[PDB]
Order: C-alpha cells, then structure tokens, then sequence
C-alpha cells in the first residue's frame, strides 16, 4: 500500500477527515438512539427525562 | 474508470431491474400493486420467519402454542395478527393485479401472465395451509372440505387424498405436513416472482393507453421508486388499520376454539379470499362437476389471452368492454357474498346464475363484443 | 437489451421542462383537481356504476328473501 | 426512522424472553423438604440449582478449611447465609458441566467431565476449574422458605 | 437577511454528512416528544379507565 | 330462527377507548366466584392480573388462595401447593368428560377465548346472561334445560349463573344483574385482548405518525415527478 | 429463426451457466465438488423437508417425533440417516472445496472467493442449529456450550446469549427458534451460490495448472455434465454406504438420550466437521481469547487472497508450498483428531502446538515460502 | 374415571413406575434407564450390555 | 462477454480427433494406465505422504503418553 503514501493523499485524508468525523458522529447517535443504550442518554436533558 | 452500478454484476441486474430500467411516464397507481404484491411477500416471510420461532406444529400444542404467541411473547399478537391481515392484504392486491391485467391487456404478455398465474395457484396454496396451521375449528374444517373435494378425482381420488391427509382423515400428520409446506412454498413463490420480472423485463412494463410507450420513458428510479414507496405507505396504513383496530375483521370468530373432530361448528366457510370460487363449487351439484369448475375458474387466466380479439390492446378506448369487465367485478363481488352466505333458496339460484354469468362473460360476451367494437370503428 | 440509448427512432421533438426546485409540488391544487376529479368522475360513473348498483339491488332482493323465508308460515297450521 | 426503529424494536423484542419465561425466573423452594445432609437439585433458570442441607459436621469441617490455601479466597460464613444451607448454581466453571454430589475427594460436588472437586461450600478445592461454584442471590422469607 | 429555510439549508442540509446526523438527532427528540405527546393523548382519553389511574386506590 | 345481540353501549368499543380496569377487577371477581366452579380459563394466569386490576400482592394472594397439584415429589406421588402467579387459573373439573357428567352431558366452555369464540361478543355474551325468559307457548324443554333466546336453539343447558346479589363486590358497587352481567364481560373481554389497551395506543400513535408521513412522502413524489407534471413537448417538423 | 436455447430468457441463463459454459479442458476431479455440494444441498432440502413433514419442535415431543420418524415413518429411518450422513458429506466435499481452492490458487477471484466464505458459514451455523433439533443430550449439552461461548464477548455478551437463547439458558424457545432458522437457512444458502456462481462465471474457472485455459476451453455440457453425474454417482455410493452399513459412524451415541438439563453426559464434544475449530477454542486459556482465535480460524480465508505472494498461481509448480500445504491438512486433521479428545496432559500441549502450527503456516510461513520460491526461479 | 383395559396392539410396553421420581425411589435413587434405545445409546452397543450383564 | 468465438486470440494450432464411435473407450487402459499411476504416485508420495506419517507418530505417542498418564504410579502409593 505504499503506492497510497504521499502529499497528495495526506491532503485527500485532510480534506475528507471531517467528513469521516461527522459521518461517525452520525452513526454513534443513531447507535445510541437506536439501542437506548441509557449510558449517554442519561447525560443527554431532555431524552433522560424518558425512564 | 467505470460506473460501479453500471459494470458491477450484481449491481448491473440491480440497476437493470430497479434503477436505470426504462418505466412507461403514464402508468397509473393500478401498476403500484405489483410492488405492493412483493411487499407483502417479504412481510409475509419476515412475519411468519417470527411466528415460527414460537408456533409448534403438533395437534396437542398448535393452539396452545398460538394462545402462547398472542398471549405470552412480546408483541406477539402484533406479529401474528400482522401476519393474518397481511395474507389478506396479499389477496387483495392480487385481485386488482389481476383486475390490472385483464382491464389493460397486460396479459398479452404471455409468459408473463402464465408465470402470474402460477404464482396465485401457489399463493392460494400457501394461504390455505397456513390457514390450516392454528388448528382451530375453522381450520380444521375448512381443511377437512378442502382436501375431501380432491375426493371427486375419478379412480384416484381416495388414494391422493389419503396420501396427501398422510391417514385417514385430517389430523397431526396433515398439520405438520401443511406446516411444512406453508414454510417452504413463499420461497418458492419468490423464484417465481425473479422469474416473472425476468419475463417482464423483456418487454417492458405497459400503459394505460394500451400503446407503446417506448417514445416516452423515463428512469424508473427517480420517480418510481418514491411512487412505489408512496404507495407500500398506503397499504402499510390500511394494513395497521386492519391489525390495530380490527384485528379480526376480517376472520371469523369460531377459529377461536379447539379443533373438534366430532363436532362441526355452526357454518364451514373458508377465507374471504376463496369464497367466490368455493361460491362456484357449491353451484354444481356433481362433485367431480364442481371440483372441475372451481379448477377452471382460475384456468381462464390462461385462455385469457387467445381469447382477445379487439384490435386495441387495453380497454381505454373500448366503453362497451368496459361495461363487461364492471359486470364481471361485480359478480365476482356477488360471488363472495354468496360463498359467505348459507346454501338455501335464493342464495342457491343466485350463486348458480353469477358462476354462468361468470364464464359467459369471459369467454363469450367479451369477443362478442370486442368484435362488435372492431366493426363499428371500421376495422 | 432494452436500454435507454436504443429503444425508438424520434425525431423532432423538443420537450421543455423546469427544476424541481424552481417550480411548485402542488400548483393549483384543489382549483385544478376538483374540476378534473370530477370530469373524470362524470367519464366513468356510467361505466362503473351501473353494475355495482345492480349487485346491491341483487344483495338487498336476495337477504330480504331469505329473511322472509325463515319466517314462519301461517298458511302451515290452518288446522 | 421513528417508525423503522419501532417495528425492528418490537420484532427484536419478540424473540427475548416471552412473560412466561420471565414469570419462571425466580422460583420458591420449602427447606423442609430436604433432608438433613442431602444436596437437591432443581431446574432453575433452564440449569441445576443445588441446595444442600448441610450438616453439623460438615459445616464444621467446611469452616475448618485453610482460606488461603484455596485456589479462589473464599470462606463458609461469607459463602452461605444460613451455615446449614448451602445453595450454588450446578454449573462448573472449568467448561460448564453439571457436577455430582458427594463424589469428590473432598465430600462435596466432583465434576466428572474433567474431574473437578468441589467442597460442600461451592469451593474449588482439586481439579482443572478455575473458580467455585457460584452462589445466586436468595433470601431467606421464612424458616423453611427460600427464594432464588 | 436570509429565512429560516436558507439557514437551515446553509448550516445543516448543504452537506448531506450534517443532514444525516440533523436527521438522526431529529429522530431522537422526536421519539420522545411524539411518544410523550401520544400518551398523554391516549391516557387523557381513557381518563378514569386505564391502572395507573386506579392503582393508586390499592398501593398498600 | 336466531336473535342476533343488540350492541350495547361498551366503555371499550370507541375507536381509541380502553378498558374499565375497575370492571375487569369485579368481573374477575365474578368469575372467580360464579362461574370459576364449572367453566374454565385455561390461558389466563394469575401473574396476568399484575398490571391489569391487581398489583402483584394482590396478586399473590388471590393465587395462594387456591391449592393446585404440584409435580411428583421424592416419594414420585403428586401433593397439593398453596399456588403461586405463575399458575393459571384451576380447571373445575379434571377432564371434559367429567364436566359433562357433571353438567347433564353439556361441556361447560371455556372462558379465556369466549368472547373471541362467539358472534357478538360481549354483546352475545351480556345478552345470554341477562336473557334467560320463560319458554313461550309451544316450547318444550327437555329436563335439565333452560329457555335462553338468545342461545342457538334456544335450550341452553346453563342454568342462569347470575342474579341479584349473587356475589358481594370488594368495590362495594351494589350486585345488580345488569352490574354483574357487564363487569363479567368486560373481564372477559379482556380474557380474549388482553393487548386491548396496548393495541389502542399503538394504534393512535400510528395514526398519528400516518397523518405525519403520507402528507409528507406524497409531498416527495410530487417534487420529484414536478419535472415530468410541467414539461411542455413541441413538435417542430422542418 | 433463431435457437430457443440461446434465444429464450430461462434458456438463456442456463445455457450459459450448464450448457455452453467454456471450461477448462483440464480440470481435475477436484473440481467435482463443487457441482458435489450444489447436490449434497439439493439433497437436504429434500430430505430435510421429508423430516420437516414428521419432526415438532416442542422439547415434549421433538426426541419423540424424531423416534417416530426412525421406527413408524414408512423408509423414516432412510431419510433421517440420509439428512444425518449427507450433513457429514456436505462438510467433507466443502473441506476438500476450500483446500482445492488453496492449493489452486482459486481465492484470486476475490468475490468468488469471499461469497465462498459466507457460504462456509452460512453452512456451520444451519449444521450447527440442525443438530439441537434432535434434542438429545449431545444436542442440548452442545448447544449449552457453543452458545454459552458468545457470552465472552465484552459489555453486550450476557444480553446477546439471552437474546439468542430466548430465556435463561438452551429451553424450548431455543429448540423452536432453531427449527425455524434451520428450515430458512439453506434457502438463503441457496441464494448464495446463484450469486456464487454468477461471480464465478464472470472470469471462467480455473485449473490445476494456474495459467489461463482461454487456448483450451471445451464447452462445459458434453463433457463435465457427464464428469459430474459420475462424481455425484461415485459421492451417492459412499453416502449410501454410511446410511446403510454404518448410519451412526458418524454421530455420537449419547445424543441417543432424551435431553437432561440436570446432568451432563460424559463427554462433550460438537460433530467432527466442527472439532477442529473446537480444537483451536480450547488452545487458548482465554474465553474472549478463544472466541477470537476460533473466529480467525475461519476468516483467515478471507485475508488468504492477500497472502499471495507467489509469482505463481496454483501449488503445482511449487513443490515447497506443496509441502506446507500438505503440513497444513495434516494439522487440520491433528486438530479434529484433538477436539474429539479429552482435556488432558498431552492433548492440551498438542493441540496448542497445532493451533500456533496452523496460524503460523497460513500467515508467516506461506508467503516466506513463497517468496522463497520466486527467488529460486530468479523471477 | 380412569380405568383398566386387557391391552392391544396399538399399546406400548408398559412402563413400570408412574414417573422418574416412583423408579428412583424404588431403586435406591437410580433411576433404571429406558432400555429402547439402550444399545444404541452405549458406547460398545450390544457388546456393552453383554459385558455389563455378565460382568 | 464469455462466449466462444472472442475468448482468446490463437493461430497456426492445428487440432486432429477421432469420432467416439471411431475409438476404444478405455484404450490400453492398464498396460499405460498402470506404469502412469506409478510415475504420479512416485512424483507426489515424498510431497504428500510426510506430513501425515508425522500426524500418525503424533497420533500414537499422544494416545500411548494418555494411556501411560492414566496408569497407577506405585511411589504414590508407598509408604
Ligand atoms: C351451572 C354451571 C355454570 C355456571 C355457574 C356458569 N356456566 Fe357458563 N355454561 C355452563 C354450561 C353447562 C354451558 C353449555 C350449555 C350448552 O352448551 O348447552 C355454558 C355455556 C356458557 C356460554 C355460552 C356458550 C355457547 O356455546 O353459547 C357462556 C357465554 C358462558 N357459559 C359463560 C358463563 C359466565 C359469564 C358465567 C358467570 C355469569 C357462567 N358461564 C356460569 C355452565 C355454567
Ligand atoms: C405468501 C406467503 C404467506 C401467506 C399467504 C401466508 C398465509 C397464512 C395465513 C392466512 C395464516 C393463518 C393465520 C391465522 O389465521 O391465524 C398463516 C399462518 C401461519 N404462517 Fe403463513 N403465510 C405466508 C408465509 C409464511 C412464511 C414464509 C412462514 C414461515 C417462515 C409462515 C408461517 C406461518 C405460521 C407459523 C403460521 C401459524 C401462526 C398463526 O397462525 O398465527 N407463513 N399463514
Ligand atoms: C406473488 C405474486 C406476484 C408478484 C410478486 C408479482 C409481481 C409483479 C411486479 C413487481 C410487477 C411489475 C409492476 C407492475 O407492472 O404492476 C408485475 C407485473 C405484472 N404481473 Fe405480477 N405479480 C404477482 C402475481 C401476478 C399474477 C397473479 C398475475 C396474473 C394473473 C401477474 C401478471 C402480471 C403482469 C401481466 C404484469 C405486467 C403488467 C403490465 O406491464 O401492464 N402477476 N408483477
Ligand atoms: C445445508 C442444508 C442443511 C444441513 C447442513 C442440515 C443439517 C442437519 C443436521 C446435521 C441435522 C441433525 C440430524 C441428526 O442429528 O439426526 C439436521 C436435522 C434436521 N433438519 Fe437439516 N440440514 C439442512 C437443511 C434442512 C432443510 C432445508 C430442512 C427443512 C426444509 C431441514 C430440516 C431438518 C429437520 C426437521 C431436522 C430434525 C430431524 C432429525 O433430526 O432427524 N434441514 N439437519
Ligand atoms: C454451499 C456451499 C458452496 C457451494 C454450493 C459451492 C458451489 C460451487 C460450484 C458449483 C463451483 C463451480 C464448480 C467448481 O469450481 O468446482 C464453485 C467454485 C468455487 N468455489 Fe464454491 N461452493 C460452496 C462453498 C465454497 C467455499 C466454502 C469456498 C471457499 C472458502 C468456495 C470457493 C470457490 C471458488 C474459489 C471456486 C472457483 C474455483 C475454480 O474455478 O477453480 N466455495 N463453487
Ligand atoms: S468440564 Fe468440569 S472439570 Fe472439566
């Protein structure tokens, strides 16, 4: 994989990092909204009024 | 570089079939069904997937095991009756998909009707045994008059009959045989259902008009994808009506009771879904005589085609064609009524009137009157 | 097969069409609609209709005379 | 999403425990109906339930055992409540064998699987099995009445 | 002076990564107003009928 | 000849409305003190009572009230136990043909799916219940049975069960006949649902979220098909 | 006119999947199995389907129907042993698949090799609920077992396992809901290998030889129709010689008794096609740990296409490779032969010594082999 | 009421204790295994039981 | 796409053969067949047959040590 070692592509890692952060940040809300977990909706106002 | 939904393989049958296939721009909400009919299916399987996981296929815990579903497990009554309304849903959408392709001469599709109809003969089956499968005193019976019909078979009757019973009547080895089968047959039906969009993708799908739409087609993914999807919605809404409000409208009360071998329940009427053609059984007194009929009533689905002799393909632009297939949709209406009512004076003569008229209109008074519409605009 | 790239021969045949975003979802909803709905519905009410109001006259003959044929008989005991 | 997240919801929820198996979760045994010095087993939670009435001597002999000279530290009095009820799920914890009662070197349960040798306290005492038997939470709600 | 539809679009559903997580955060405080909003509904229309409502009468 | 049930007014037959807990209380307690000593509700437990109309001490009491045989003990004969939720409710009779014997040859139904298992209901249930008349002229009743209209051929081999003051309510709601007849059916309708209440929640919340969506995916189609709706095609020959 | 054969939707899609498929003209008899394992599937859904027709899934009466089937079913005894021997079967022809498709070089086609290894497991786990059915003491204590193991995973283990479970440990609930998901799987199995074999026609088959056969394809009817009715010949002799001169070779006799949840029977040990993965469970002290390495035991197919790094494709010009890949088989068998046996002294070390031989030749010694090879051929 | 009969055919052998428990008790907390699949069920089958009952 | 006709590109290969119905079925079947299973078995027993002759010493020292380890040790006993 050394062919996908250069400046190029640390400045296609730059560019997309956000879009991988946000992407993941969506995907760990749907996670916790989807299972309840209740270990971070606890912490969350108004969802901890719910049990 | 390439086109991943173009040159994959996988995703060039997905894209051919769903995404990049060529859809006619004026297909009215009559075609949503077909999708509509593949929901249901996978409803139907994902439903009973989770039905299985708890039902018991023994005449000493069928029912139990069904009290313990609507009882005991967690939305289980949700589940099952999901799955009750949902096979009735399933015959409806059937219905006006067929209605559909008679009205529009979509059966000129040959193979396609054909696969069509091969695809309701095996839904009726599969709706008929997992009726069957609560072992109540409806299904119990209702199974009972089902398979003895088989009886009126000349010189082989007894012995297919006894052979499909697996004894000498309906009894544990016929439950856990229809269990069998209901489980195994929708997979089936899904084969059958690749192959028929395999046929229909040959062609195209058709119109209203009943003209060739290949001047003016669109992609159908961005507008029938979310027409389809708007459509699964509506059903969907009808369908939670059924299962939230009245849940068991739509079925009868004495399926509520065991099973009772040596005591019938006050009338043995199948599902709504049958009556008209159980309607047809009762109009000819012969049994072999009514066996025989209700076999046809499905089986001029596939003279239906040769039987078109209009020089126009749907029936748009034919107001007196019209006319007959609305009689034919109300006697089919009537048909089912009968089939619910009781065998007495006005019902007998009624039932026998609407199954002639039945025939009579499909095979004789249309390519009358498709001929007489040919002669009066001049061809 | 039947693609997108070879399915008719056209020719000369301009159509025009707007954005999604640069038009309205629902313009003239209702004062279009309801005259079309009922133009459509005065097409096809005498095509449609017809057969089911017979059904019902059938439906309503039939229980009314099964009604009366479960009633009682006076002409049975005269005696 | 509401709506997806309610059907997959209810049809995950079908195949959990359904009300019956969570009415069977807890069950009531009458201590009077077990002997002096004999382990009964019971079907608890879909696995055997050891409640051993254990006698004078071997609770003597049980408190008498050196703590530290035990695989896992664990003494009688904090094993048990009552000294002369001793009550440990059927399960060993080398694979997960349902041992046998008064069959061990030590008089307490041998699993045969491997040859695991437990006390009358649950302890692991000889064999492969890394920890002892574990004791589920009960109480006592009468003198000859116990709930697990 | 852009409207509120222009802000939203400009601030959340511009970049469909921000539209999503708008839309799963959505689907959380939805859930919970719908389903608070729907039973106090249904709890208000069987008012007098449902446990919860008699339950108290028999607490200890 | 057969009378069809009138439909009675029940707090439970609106389109979002639930049932009477306190009903299903008195009519369990009718059932458990009228009919519990010939009919039978096999599916029906105690520990179904928890969330219902009794709290689970409640509960508890009301199943340890009555003895039912437990497995075989260590001698392998089988004892009695004071019961426990986790029972259902005691079977009258051992087998059925102990209750025909018992009753004149007539197998006494069971409870738990009747008014799920009849046409009518409630109503049909209430109807038979409160129903029982003196045979009119013409009408000749075997020994052993009893004049009900509303029964399917009329001799029904039920005595009528129900009166005034037949049992003495916890509530201290006065035991009428009608009183009782409606608070059994309730209960027994709620023997047939007990998803009754849950099944109407969930059926206003999907209405609601119905009303939500359809609007709102209709309003996707029509955007998405806006193109095709407007699009003017000429036709320019040269 | 045209040809109905290459000219008909249907007769299209097999014509050229069984009919004008170009093959390599050299394939061994290796190369049957494939075709072998398409039949061994067909075969249980037959005969699993004829048990289906007897077999009730309730812990009262599952050992009692399947004995029903053994001593009342008319030939119920042929069918169970042929579903029991064609299980065993199915797993040898998919061991000798996977070794072929190692030795070869096969896994280069990467998604045919990847759709491969869900079907792998896929298959384990439809064997693995299909042996509780029975609900015998080998059946339950095994089943306790296997699943007893997902309870090692982290946080969310205890809540998986009860969920799976359907209550507190292996009950009725799990017997039902292992019958349902073992009536379904082999469906989607099924599914699996059409998209298999779509992926696999996509770039032909490959050879003993690993070069291109594009020179010397011959087409696939004539010839390896006739080449694979004699493999499936020859593979329905040995099956039939296990059904009827030794049905319980294979099974263990203790599985004979009625499930007792209240004592273990002496031993405890899954079917063999499952030992070795058994085997390499045991190995390590650790329960996540052995979770972890039994699951990497099966998903090192999946990083086998990146191990590569041979400048040859197939093991028949590389004698070296030849000798780790038969070190391999060797230790596969060891570990089999270790999972049979006891936890004891020398078993113990062995089977450690085999687990860290088997992961060691797959991930450090083949490619330095290999890589060893290319040298000494100066590539 | 329960009853006896002089037995058919269609019977199956007759099972000498009412449950498990009765044949625990009646064999010193043994319960004697069901002999209907006992050679099959032993590892050494028929050889099994020949040993066991001479040995 | 894989079809005879454009699979591969090959010229000057002249191919001769022979009617099934021309031919023996099974020609010289053991008096070539015989001395050919010799040379492939020869070329592939010293790839093959070593590491399963490992496996079978393996195998027999394991269950000979299991056997031993099973066996009364009589210093445990003395004394
Ligand atoms: C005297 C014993 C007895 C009592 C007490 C009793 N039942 Fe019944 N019940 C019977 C018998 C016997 C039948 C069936 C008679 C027949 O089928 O001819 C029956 C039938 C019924 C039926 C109608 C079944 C049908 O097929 O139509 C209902 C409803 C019913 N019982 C409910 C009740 C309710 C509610 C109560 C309490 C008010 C009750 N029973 C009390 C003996 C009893
Ligand atoms: C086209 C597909 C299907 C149709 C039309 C259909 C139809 C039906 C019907 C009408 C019933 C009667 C239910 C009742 O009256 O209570 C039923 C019951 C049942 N079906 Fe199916 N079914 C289909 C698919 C399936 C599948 C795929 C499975 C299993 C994988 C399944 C399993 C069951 C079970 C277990 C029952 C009994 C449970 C119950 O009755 O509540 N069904 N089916
Ligand atoms: C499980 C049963 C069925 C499934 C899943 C199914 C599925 C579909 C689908 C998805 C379509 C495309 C959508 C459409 O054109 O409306 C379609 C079209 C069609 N179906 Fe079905 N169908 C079923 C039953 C039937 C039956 C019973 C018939 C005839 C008796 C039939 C005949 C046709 C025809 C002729 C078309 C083409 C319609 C046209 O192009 O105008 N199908 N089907
Ligand atoms: C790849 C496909 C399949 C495999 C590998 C497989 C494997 C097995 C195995 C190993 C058993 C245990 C038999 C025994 O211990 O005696 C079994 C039992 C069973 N299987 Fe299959 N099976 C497959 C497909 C099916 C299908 C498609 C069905 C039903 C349509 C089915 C129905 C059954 C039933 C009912 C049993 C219990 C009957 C008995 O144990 O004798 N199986 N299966
Ligand atoms: C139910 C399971 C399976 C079925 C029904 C199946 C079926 C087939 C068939 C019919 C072929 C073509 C005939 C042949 O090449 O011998 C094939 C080829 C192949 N299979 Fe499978 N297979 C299964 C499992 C697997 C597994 C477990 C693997 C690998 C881990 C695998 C990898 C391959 C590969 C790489 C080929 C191409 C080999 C070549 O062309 O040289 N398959 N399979
Ligand atoms: S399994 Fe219990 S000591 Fe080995």
């Amino acid at each position: 994989l050394s062919r996908f070692l250069g400046p190029r592509y640390r400045e296609l890692a730059r560019n997309w990092i956000p879009t991988a952060s946000m992407w993941g940040a969506v995907g760990a809300v749907g996670l916790v909204w989807a299972t309840d977990w209740r270990l971070i909706l606890d912490w969350v106002p108004y969802i901890n009024g719910k049990f | 570089m390439t086109n991943i939904r173009k040159s994959h393989p996988l995703m060039k049958i997905i894209n051919n079939a769903f995404i990049d296939l060529p859809a006619p721009s004026n297909i009215s909400s009559w075609w949503n069904f077909g999708s509509l009919l593949g929901i249901c299916l996978i409803l139907q399987i994902l439903t009973g997937l989770f039905l299985a996981m708890h039902y018991t296929s023994d005449t000493t815990t069928a029912f139990s095991s069904v009290t313990h579903i609507c009882r005991d497990v967690n939305y289980g009554w949700v589940i099952r009756y999901l799955h009750a309304n949902g096979a009735s849903m399933f015959f409806i959408c059937l219905f006006i998909h067929v209605g559909r392709g008679l009205y529009y001469g979509s059966y000129m599709f040959l193979e396609t009707w054909n696969i069509g109809v091969v695809l309701l003969f095996t839904v009726m089956a599969t709706a008929f045994m997992g009726y069957v499968l609560p072992w109540g005193q409806m299904s119990f019976w209702g199974a009972t008059v089902i398979t003895n019909l088989l009886s009126a078979i000349p010189y082989i009757g007894t012995d297919l009959v006894e052979w499909i019973w697996g004894g000498f009547s309906v009894d544990k080895a016929t439950l856990t045989r229809f269990f069998a089968f209901h489980f195994i047959l929708p997979f089936i039906i899904t084969a059958l259902a690749a192959v028929h969009l395999l046929f229909l993708h040959e062609t195209g799908s058709n119109n209203p008009t009943g003209i060739s739409s290949d001047m003016d087609k669109i992609p159908f993914h961005p507008y029938y994808t979310i027409k389809d999807i708007l459509g699964a919605l509506f059903m969907m809404l009808i369908l939670l009506i059924l299962v939230l409000f009245s849940p068991d409208l739509l079925g009868d009360p004495d399926n509520y009771t065991p099973a009772n071998p040596l005591n019938t329940p006050p009338h043995i009427k199948p599902e709504w879904y049958f009556l008209f053609a159980y309607a047809i059984l009762r109009s000819i007194p012969n049994k072999l005589g009514g066996v025989l009929a209700l076999v046809a009533s499905i089986l001029i689905l596939i003279l239906m085609p040769m039987l078109h002799t209009s020089k126009q393909r749907s029936m748009m632009f034919r107001p007196l064609s019209q006319c007959l297939f609305w009689m034919l949709v109300a006697d089919l209406i009537t048909l089912t009524w009968i089939g619910g009512q009781p065998v007495e004076h006005p019902f007998i003569i009624i039932g026998q009137l609407a199954s002639i008229l039945y025939f009579l209109i499909i095979l004789v008074l249309m390519p009358i009157t498709s001929i007489i519409e040919n002669n009066l605009l001049k061809w | 097969g039947r693609e997108f790239g070879h399915l008719t021969r056209m020719r000369h045949v301009i159509t025009y069409s707007l954005s999604p975003f640069e038009q309205r979802a629902f313009p003239h909803y209702f004062t279009k609609g309801i005259p079309n709905v009922l133009r459509r519905t005065r097409a096809c009410i005498l095509r449609v209709a017809p057969p089911f109001v017979v059904f019902y006259l059938v439906y309503t003959w039939g229980t009314q005379e099964f009604e009366k044929s479960k009633r009682k008989n006076p002409a049975a005991y005269e005696n | 999403a509401y709506a997806a997240k309610n059907a997959v919801s209810q049809f995950v929820s079908s195949m959990s425990a359904s009300a019956d198996v969570l009415a069977m979760s807890k069950i009531e045994i009458k201590l009077s109906d077990i002997p002096e010095g004999k382990n009964m087993a019971f079907k608890w939670r879909g696995k055997p339930l050891f409640v051993r009435h254990r006698t004078k001597k071997e609770i003597d002999q049980e408190a008498a055992v050196e703590v530290s000279q035990l695989r896992d530290p664990q003494h009688d009095l904090e094993r048990v409540k009552k000294p002369e009820w001793v009550i440990l799920i059927g399960v060993c914890t080398h694979l997960g064998c349902v041992p046998i009662a008064n069959a061990g070197d030590f008089g307490g349960y041998y699993c045969p699987c491997h040859g695991s040798h437990y006390d009358a306290s649950g302890r692991i005492r000889k064999g492969p099995a890394p920890l002892n038997l574990e004791v589920p939470t009960y109480e006592f709600t009468s003198d000859d009445l116990v709930i697990v | 002076a852009p409207t509120l539809t222009a802000r939203l679009y400009s601030l959340l559903f511009r970049r469909t990564s921000t539209f999503a997580l708008t839309i799963a955060v959505g689907a959380l405080f939805f859930e919970r107003a719908f389903d608070q909003g729907a039973d106090a509904i249904y709890e208000h229309i069987n008012q007098g009928k449902l446990w919860k409502h008699i339950k108290h009468k028999y607490e200890n | 000849l057969e009378l069809h049930a009138p439909s009675y007014p029940w707090s439970h037959r609106g389109l979002l409305s639930s049932l009477d807990h306190t009903s299903i209380r008195r009519g369990f307690q009718v059932y458990k003190q009228v009919c519990s000593s010939c009919h039978s509700m096999d599916y029906v437990a105690y520990r179904h009572l928890v969330g219902v109309c009794y709290t689970e001490e409640e509960a508890k009491a009301l199943a340890e009230e009555v003895e039912v045989q437990d497995g075989p003990n260590e001698d392998g004969e089988m004892f009695m136990r004071p019961g426990k939720l986790s029972d259902y409710f005691p079977k009258p009779y051992p087998n059925p043909e102990a209750a025909r014997a018992a009753n004149n040859g007539a197998l006494p139904p069971d409870l738990s799916y009747i008014v799920r298992a009849r046409h009518g209901g409630e109503d049909y249930v209430f109807s038979l219940l409160t129903g029982y008349c003196e045979p009119p002229t013409g009408v000749s009743l075997r020994e052993g049975l009893y004049f009900n209209p509303y029964f399917p051929g009329q001799a029904i081999a039920m005595a009528p069960p129900i009166y005034n003051e037949v049992l003495e309510f916890d509530d201290g709601t006065p035991a009428t006949m009608s009183q009782v007849a409606k608070d059994v059916c309730t209960f027994l309708r709620w023997a047939s649902e007990p998803e009754h209440d849950h099944r109407k929640r969930m059926g206003l919340k999907m209405l609601m979220m119905m009303g939500l969506l359809l609007p709102l995916v209709y309003a996707m189609k029509r955007h998405k098909w806006s193109v095709l709706k407007s699009r003017k095609l000429a036709y320019r020959p040269p």
